[PDB]
């Protein structure tokens, strides 16, 4: 698919994860969209 | 990945004696569940 | 007195739930992402 979809400086509605909280059960729908606290630090915006 | 039902109509806490659940539908969908609900009427 | 029950792992139409109805005639059956509130339909 190098004849679609390759552009440079756009296209940047395709969006990947890497890490949440608990490993998730297989072939479960993907929905929140909440970020991971740390753990030490009581996150809540931009942190550390 | 499939979602089974079984059912058993029985003329009658829970009863004594032994009845097999017959299988009703088989749907081929995969959906996810994770918690479950009830509902009446009235 | 009961007519249906709805299995899903959220009540808003965040994503696909399943819905089961029963009725009179026939049943419907669809998995296809209904608004759940608190209170049931009680009809
Ligand atoms: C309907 O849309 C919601 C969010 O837009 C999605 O989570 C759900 O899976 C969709 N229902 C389908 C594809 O049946």
């Amino acid at each position: 698919s190098n004849k679609l979809d390759s552009k440079v400086s756009g296209n940047y509605n395709y969006l990947y994860r890497l890490f949440r909280k608990s490993n998730l059960k297989p072939f479960e729908r993907d929905i929140s969209t909440e970020i991971y606290q740390a753990g030490n630090k009581p996150c809540n915006g931009v942190a550390g | 990945g499939y979602f089974k039902i079984y059912s058993k109509h029985t003329p009658i806490d829970l009863p004594q004696g032994f009845s097999a659940l017959e299988p009703l539908v088989d749907l081929p969908i995969g959906i996810n569940i994770t918690r479950f609900q009830t509902l009446l009427a009235l | 007195i009961i007519r249906g029950w709805i299995f899903g792992t959220t009540l808003d139409s965040k994503t696909q739930s399943l819905l089961i109805v029963n009725n009179a005639t026939n049943v419907v059956i669809k998995v296809c992402e209904f608004q759940f509130c608190n209170d049931p339909f009680l009809d």
